[PDB]
């Protein structure tokens, strides 16, 4: 707090600047727990304030239930909300939501298969594909690209994508299987 | 031989990856004409024969050459997206995975839910040896081992990004030459990456796009064993005439409200028909004849289906199509049950699903509107008004046109990628450190050369 | 050249009653909010005659037994045994029928696809009557705003 | 009306702060500014945290600035609340 009040009071400064490499550490760790808000003094000079937040209030307030709270109370104020009395809703609002932040603080005690399934069905579908390359059954192709004919290249390309349109078809068939025999 | 097999080949692709979009128009156009003859299609006369009746008699030759074409042409759309947006998705999620690893280190700092397909298929292609195949940046293995290979471990590192660091050692340092020869056959098959081509297969067969056209084509098919399989063809319009994406986004902006707008009708109705069951079942005789009354509530799924099926459909509700009241001591109950049904199913709910619609009419207009003004009042780069740049005659729009154009950002971020990294000047390597680091300071954001050489330039 | 033929047919005078939307300018913002969005109208249109011809087509290949129209039993007077008047039926008759083509086809309890066909004609009253309807009213609602 | 009245909550709350209600473009002179400002400077959680800090602290232990706010919450004075200001706006010449 003392190192984080120097640098933004003195923005300007190498050797504060250094300080702060040479603390980068401690102000990591307690840049979580570091408050830092800003007021009107009593020197009639807008004066910046450093507290100390609780982990346990900063996860009471990230309860989603608090968040509701307060885009409800956000919702509120900005429509049916007047300048006056914006400060004292606002506070009403921070007091109600201390006061339950710290009943649940007090109250507090110390897919996949589907996904596997169709993981699997798209090893093994895919695995169907590519078998004939691994088993090196280039032999025939070879045999068959031993003279050129344009038509023999359509057909092979034309080929290789039918067969992907054929293992897609597989994939498909064996994901429905699947999701049937889970639902069953 | 190898390489002019390959050369048509990569001519073949690229003639089907330019037509994929005149050979989807095809394919509707095909679908509408098959439809069209379908219009003529009659059943004749103990089983019934369906037979397309017409003066003609030219239409059947017609209506098999077309089925034929059109799954001709399903084929060659599919192809065609394979040549033309496969490759869009690889990039993409390639790009995604190399990010995920380098500045989040998704399989070295922490691990994928096993909820995400994505994630869990994406293992793969990490140890591949082809990896950022589509990705520009081929470093990505080589910036992951750098960040995280001294303290997660040199080696597992290494073993889960598949470097052959020995390997690497052996050749940098005195090593043997061996010559390689790419027209041996069985070099060429044993080039290709297995792994990567397995895990591009899961990529391409979980794209949605493509699976939508291997259905167009598996309809297309069905369609030569019955016909009318091809009136399924006629829903790519929605997708091929984007006129009608915005009609439609007025029923699908507010899906999930209309979904829970008729499962709260449902509701309604079941509470209704508890009551009818339970007060007024003597009033849900159906049969006119005496002999056998036909009761629609005597059991509840029955007065229940009744009420769903008649009653909301009735344009006065449930009073329209069950007894007539008069003379019973229930006659003011049963006034006040119609009434409340009319009034808050027939009136209220469809006009919530009416409300729903327009309200999604109005907000696709307000947000087209929001996007307009803003690119109108404010530029999209440093986010500085239109009326500052105006003091100057024409000024926002040379700024924005020359100063501070997102296309001359696009193109420069091309220019940086295309050049060499060693050619690059001392901006062009300032910019490009940044980019790799991801650090979008470089990017003027409140600032531009007019504001701060204001008082120099004028 | 309309006046010179309501000389031969006096009701062919009847076509200068189109001319008081451009002689009252009042008529030009009542008439914009169907022309600011006459082609969205037109696509509706399209699209209700799309969807319409996709129920007939279902009804065609499998609620064929229900469209018997005639109620003498001497003649059934069938409007789906062929595709041309099964979609002139739908187009004609249940668009314009307050709950959809169950209000005018055939009673279908008691048969195997009862419940299929009560699906046909809840489908059919909820995209065609409901929504598609709605949609028109949003776009000429949307006009005006 | 709800379609509006929400556009209208997220406008406000992306043009102007919270507390001290200045408009988000003076902020956004210094890049990123005005977020800087409404997450670190003025966080209506961080002044929601400073009075539970505040309530749970010993009234004894209050610093000058501690127990200033502190009389004006028990008397209900909103004053100290920065309306108009802050320290960029007070600081504006020595800052930069
Ligand atoms: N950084 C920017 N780059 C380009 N235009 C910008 C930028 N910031 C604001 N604009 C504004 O955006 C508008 C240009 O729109 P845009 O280039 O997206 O397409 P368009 O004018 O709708 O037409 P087209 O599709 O033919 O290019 C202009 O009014 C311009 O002032
Ligand atoms: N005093 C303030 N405190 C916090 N945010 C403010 C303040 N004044 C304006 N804002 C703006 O409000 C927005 C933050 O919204 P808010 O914190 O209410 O929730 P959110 O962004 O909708 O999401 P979440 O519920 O996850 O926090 C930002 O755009 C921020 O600039
Ligand atoms: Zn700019
Ligand atoms: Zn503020």
């Amino acid at each position: 707090v003392l190192l984080t009040n120097l640098s933004e009071h003195m923005p300007n400064d190498t050797r504060l600047q250094t300080f702060l490499e040479l603390a980068e550490s401690v102000l990591n760790y307690f840049q979580p727990f570091l408050g830092r808000i800003e007021i009107m003094g009593s020197a009639k000079r807008i004066e910046r304030v450093y507290f100390e937040i609780s982990e346990s209030s900063r996860t009471q307030w990230e309860k989603p239930q608090v968040k509701e709270s307060k885009r409800q109370f956000i919702f509120d104020v900005v429509n049916e909300g007047g300048e006056k009395e914006k400060m004292e809703l606002f506070v009403n609002f921070c007091e109600d939501t201390i006061f339950e932040m710290q009943l649940a603080a007090q109250i507090s005690e110390s897919s996949i298969l589907t996904v596997r399934s169709a993981l699997f069905a798209l090893r093994y579908n895919i695995l169907t594909l590519m078998r004939m390359l691994s088993l090196k059954s280039l032999k025939k192709q070879m045999k068959k690209v031993k003279k050129m004919t344009v038509k023999d290249m359509v057909t092979a390309f034309f080929s290789s994508y039918w067969s992907i349109f054929m293992t897609l078809l597989h994939f498909v068939a064996s994901v429905f299987r699947g999701f049937f025999r889970i639902i069953c | 031989f190898w390489k002019k097999i390959i050369a048509y080949q990569q001519k073949l692709l690229n003639y089907f990856a330019r037509n994929f979009y005149n050979m989807r128009m095809l394919a509707l156009f095909v679908a509408f004409a098959i439809n069209f003859i379908l219009l003529f299609y009659k059943v004749s006369t103990i089983a019934v024969h369906y037979v397309l009746e017409e003066s003609s008699g030219y239409m059947e030759p017609t209506l098999r050459i077309l089925a034929i074409l059109h799954t001709v042409i399903s084929f060659f759309c599919i192809i065609g997206y394979y040549c033309l947006k496969v490759p869009l998705v690889i990039f993409k999620r390639e790009k995604e995975v190399a990010r995920k690893l380098e500045f989040d280190g998704l399989y070295i700092t922490e691990q994928p839910s096993e909820d995400d397909i994505k994630g869990q298929w994406d293992r793969l292609v990490i140890n591949t040896q082809s990896f950022p195949n589509n990705y520009w940046d081929k470093f990505v293995k080589r910036k992951v081992m750098d960040k995280y290979g001294e303290f997660y471990g040199r080696d597992r590192i290494s073993e889960l990004l598949g470097m052959d660091k020995a390997a690497l050692d052996f050749s940098d340092a005195r090593e043997k030459k061996k010559p390689k020869k790419d027209s041996s056959l069985s070099a060429v098959l044993n080039s290709i990456d297995v792994k990567y081509q397995m895990w591009k297969l899961g990529v391409v067969f979980t794209d949605n796009s493509f699976l939508y056209l291997a259905w167009y084509m598996t309809m297309s098919v069905l369609g030569h064993y019955n016909n009318f399989f091809f009136a399924a063809h006629l829903l790519d319009i929605a997708m091929g005439f984007k006129t009608l994406r915005t009609i439609l986004s007025s029923v699908t902006h507010n899906g999930k409200q209309l979904v829970l707008t008729v499962g709260l009708l449902a509701v309604v109705v079941y509470l209704y028909t508890v009551v009818a069951f339970n007060f007024f079942r003597k009033f849900y005789n159906k049969s006119e004849d005496g002999d056998t009354p036909d009761m629609k509530c005597d059991d509840m799924l029955t007065c229940y289906m009744f009420h769903m099926y008649v009653g909301v459909r009735a344009g006065g509700g449930i009073g329209d199509e069950i007894e007539d009241p008069a003379g019973d001591e229930y006659e003011i109950y049963r006034i006040i049950f119609d009434i409340t049904f009319f009034f808050f199913v027939i009136v209220i709910l469809l006009a919530i699903i009416q409300g729903l619609i327009i309200d999604a009419f109005g907000e696709l207009r307000d947000q087209q509107e929001q996007v307009k003004e803003d690119m109108e009042t404010k530029c999209f780069i440093c986010g500085i008004g239109n009326d500052y740049f105006d003091t100057v005659p024409h000024g926002f729009e040379t700024h924005t046109l020359q100063e501070h154009n997102l296309a001359n950002y696009l193109f420069f971020l091309m220019y940086l990628i295309n050049k060499d990294e060693t050619e690059h000047t001392g901006q062009e390597s300032y910019v490009w450190k940044m980019y790799q680091e991801r650090c979008w300071e470089f990017f003027p954001a409140g600032d531009c050369f007019r504001k701060q050489y204001e008082d120099q330039l004028n």
